[PDB]
């Protein structure tokens, strides 16, 4: 489900994104910020009281 | 909860008679006979997409016209205190449960034909008595005045209040996220159909925001870049799908409350609403709401119909009066993409594109409902669609003031 | 129960001597085979065939009920596909796991 | 008593022991849950469009106010999931033979 | 009485409640009951011409 | 051979299907009177290329989807090409041949040409044509289908 963000690589993360590199030298890179998770926000409720 | 109403029947238009016959009186999509809480028992099993119509029944509107003026002959009891029948037809019981020939015993007098009769509910004490199992009597004739007012589209009430949404209210909102409109309309009719409820209620105040966001939306004053409490309406691309309008919660910027408490009533302009399934669903959820809380206020005579100048308890021109607003889909439509790019969900580019598409699609409204009429003139003796002119495709209304009062309203 | 008088005899013979037969053997018969085919019956919501209205009437009894059925809480949820039925052959497809 | 489905309502609104976190705890999940449904009557366009037009189909289905078809999600759902994939298989490339 | 505010304050909203401060323990709440359809469905194939 | 097909059990032209309970003579192969509603005539409609059928609720009979992709009402005048009658059978079988049998509506089978097969009678004793009609129904398939009787 995560393990690879655990087993491989800094878990440090920050915000995933994946690019590809073209011969000219330019980049084309894609951001996947997340959608509005409603878990994340009752759990920060959860922490504040 | 409320204990008395007011109504009034359909106009004839120049007609000598109620228009409707018996095999429309035989052929309701609900029990078998009877009006009440009938007006979505067509639809109630779906499948796909399509509206849903037929040779006498043409348009998504037809059922419901034809109820509209089927009650209007057989509602004498809160006119003239009593039951009476009209061509050997008349009810099973005083509890009106549903139209059954007259019985060769004790048969009731003759009704008289008029049209535009004022109703009260006082007029017919058994009502009152009876109120647990004659209350959705309450809502249908509620929405056939709402209708029967109009000359040319449904009549309904819009307002938000100073206060942000109340907490309860967001509990039983979150229950109807990613439902399309016309599925919230049908809830919101059987809700306010079956037993009575107090005027004030969490469901009936969650209703009534619904009603406001739809219409923000409707405007693309409301969008996912700006919704009301997190609550917006998803559009779907008009050249498929024009009309599953789905709710849609989210975590972005809200607008914030208007500076004073905002109402307006609320009616279509152009013939298109006859064959476009979100006006109904629109208009009968509002409609729904004050069905159960009464008017708030008398609508403004200036801009109705003639019959509709000076109803009792419906229509006036004093002080207290809440005003009116029409506007065209058309024009709205060119509005709402205008907002989408200020707000910058979209490229001028596709505005151009967006609004081409929709005046594409309403043209084909507009060419089928004026083939429909001719081929169902009013003279034969039902009007399962309402007459009407080629020019009132293009009338502009009040549109511009319509979106203003959007602008003002979710600020 | 209430009483029954048997009536006079001579009555009764009248009666019984007029008695024509209700149906006859007649080869010009106008006959007409019945609008509806008895001979199989269709669930009107999955069209799956049955050899009798009994049959019939307990399969939308089962696989058709809309019921709010339980206060208590459901022990399955199903997937969102159960079947289909291809028109043009009449063969029904089984998800191969709705459960 | 509201929106009776027969005899039992859809929902009810009432007050009893019931301590506000785990309240509120429940009511995301319910957002979460209301946030994944689909409109069944959709479903047969997706069908015929993935079809591309090759097939077309019907399926009928009763509306009643609560009902629960939790099986949309977003773009951004599924662009993240494809990620996800590319980062767990990214110790061992060719993993990825079988798909 | 500051953990019964639902119970006996003649002042309580419906569903308010100072979270972020103090837990209280009664409290107005919907309870729902879902229906999960399951569908089957018939599909035709196009015409030869 | 295209001026003497008949020969070869071979005809041409279309297929209609109405209700006619007649008393005196008969005589399918060579009718006298025009066909009614030829195609193009009004309130005439041509199947949607996918014969689908849509249910309805209570009380709301069926709707037919037309070329035209848009549901209608089965009663009245209707055109199969065969094509789709070969792809819809069952349906056709189950909803619309009933209507037929009613006399509520009338349907033209549209097939250039074809094999088609007699069976005579004696005129005195009584006769339905209805079973020969539902045998040969029962045999057609997107395939093939079997001689017109």
């Amino acid at each position: 489900l995560l393990d690879g963000l655990a087993l491989y690589g800094d878990p440090r993360i920050a915000d995933l994104s994946a690019a590809y590199l073209q011969y000219g030298g330019n980049v084309v890179r894609e951001h996947v910020p997340p959608g509005p998770s409603h878990i994340h926000r009752t759990l920060q409720q959860v922490e504040s009281t | 909860a409320q204990r008395q109403f007011f109504g009034l029947t359909y106009n004839f238009y120049g007609q000598p008679a109620p228009l409707f016959d018996l095999n429309d009186l035989q052929e309701l999509a609900g029990c078998y006979a009877r009006p009440w809480t009938s007006r979505f028992s067509h639809l109630a099993i779906s499948t796909g997409s399509l509206p849903v119509w037929s040779a006498r029944y043409p348009s998504v509107a037809s059922r419901n016209i034809i109820v509209n003026t089927l009650l209007g002959a057989h509602l004498n009891p809160f006119a003239g205190g009593q039951v009476t029948s009209h061509q050997g037809i008349t009810w099973r019981d005083p509890v009106l449960s549903s139209l059954a020939p007259v019985p060769a015993i004790q048969p009731p007098p003759v009704w008289a034909v008029a049209e535009n009769v004022p109703l009260d509910s006082n007029n017919y004490p058994t009502y009152v008595l009876n109120l647990s199992s004659m209350w959705p009597i309450n809502q249908d004739v509620h929405i056939m005045t709402m209708w029967a007012l109009s000359d040319q589209g449904p009549i309904y009430h819009l307002e938000v209040p100073v206060d942000p949404m109340p907490a309860a209210t967001t509990a039983a909102l979150m229950a109807y996220i990613g439902v399309p409109i016309a599925h919230l309309a049908q809830t919101a009719y059987r809700f306010a159909g079956q037993l009575p409820q107090s005027p004030d209620s969490t469901m009936v105040s969650t209703i009534r925001w619904l009603s406001a966001i739809w219409f923000g939306s409707l405007t693309g004053r409301l969008n996912r870049s700006r919704t009301c409490n997190g609550f917006y309406f998803e559009f779907a691309k008009p050249a498929l799908n024009p009309d599953q309008a789905v709710l849609k919660w989210n975590d972005g910027a809200r607008a914030a409350p208007p500076a004073a408490a905002q109402s307006s009533y609320m009616r279509c302009i152009s013939p298109h609403w006859q064959h476009q399934i979100v006006e109904v669903a629109g208009a009968l959820m509002s409609q729904s709401v004050t069905a159960v809380t009464g008017l708030p206020a008398l609508i403004d005579e200036a801009t109705l119909p003639a019959w509709s100048q000076g109803v009792a308890n419906l229509t006036g021109n004093g002080q207290g009066v809440v005003p009116c607003l029409d506007y065209n889909p058309v024009p709205m439509a060119a509005a709402r993409h205008l907002q989408w790019r200020q707000d910058g969900l979209i490229t001028a580019a596709q505005e151009a594109q967006l609004n081409n598409d929709y005046t594409a699609y309403a043209l084909t409204i507009e060419r089928h409902l004026t083939a429909m009429l001719v081929a169902n003139p009013i003279a034969a003796g039902r009007m399962p669609i309402q007459p009407f002119n080629a020019a009132d495709f293009g009338q502009a209304g009040q549109t511009a003031a319509a979106v203003a009062l959007a602008q003002a309203m979710f600020v | 129960d209430i009483i029954t008088r048997p009536t006079s005899d001579s009555i009764a013979a009248v009666a019984n001597a007029t008695k024509p037969a209700a149906v006859v053997s007649d080869p010009q018969s106008m006959k007409v085979t019945p609008i509806v085919n008895p001979s199989s019956y269709v669930c009107n919501v999955c069209n799956a065939r049955f050899s009798t209205m009994s049959a019939l009437s307990e399969h939308l009894r089962s696989d058709h009920r809309d019921d709010a059925s339980t206060l208590l809480a459901t022990p399955m949820i199903n997937n969102a596909i159960r079947s289909f039925l291809t028109a043009w052959d009449g063969i029904r497809i089984l998800s191969p796991d709705v459960s | 008593a509201n929106l009776i489905g027969g005899e039992v309502s859809a929902m009810v609104e009432c007050m009893e022991l019931c301590d506000a976190l785990t309240l509120h705890i429940r009511e995301t999940y319910v957002m979460l849950l209301r946030s994944m449904h689909q409109d069944p009557t959709q479903i047969v366009q997706i069908v015929n469009e993935c079809a591309n037009n090759l097939l077309n189909s019907t399926i009928p289905i009763s509306l009643r106010p609560t009902i629960l078809c939790p099986w949309f999600a977003s773009s951004e759902d599924l662009r993240l999931q494809q990620v996800m994939h590319l980062v767990n298989i990214s110790s061992n490339t060719a993993a990825a033979l079988p798909l | 009485p500051l953990r019964w505010p639902g119970l006996v304050d003649p002042n309580y909203r419906v569903g308010t409640n100072d979270l972020p401060n103090r837990i209280t323990l009664y409290n107005s709440l919907y309870r729902y009951n879902f229906t999960y359809p399951t569908l089957d469905g018939i599909m035709y194939v196009r015409s030869a011409t | 051979f295209m001026a003497e097909m008949n020969l070869f059990n071979v005809a041409r032209g279309n297929l209609y299907l109405v209700q006619t309970a007649t008393n005196g003579n008969w005589s399918p192969m060579a009718p006298v009177a025009a066909p009614p509603f030829v195609r193009g005539g009004p309130n005439v409609r041509v199947v949607g290329r996918f014969g689908t059928i849509v249910p309805r609720p209570d009380g709301l009979e069926p709707q037919l989807i037309d070329d035209g992709n848009v549901p209608r009402d089965i009663a009245g005048d209707w055109v199969y090409p065969s094509d789709v009658l070969q792809v819809s059978v069952a349906v056709f079988c189950d909803y619309v041949w009933p209507m037929v049998k009613a006399g509520r509506t009338r349907v033209l089978v549209e097939l250039g040409h074809y094999v088609y097969t007699l069976h005579y009678y004696d005129p005195q004793i009584s006769l339905d044509e209805a079973p020969i009609l539902e045998e040969w129904l029962s045999k057609i398939n997107p395939a093939g289908i079997p001689p017109v009787p």
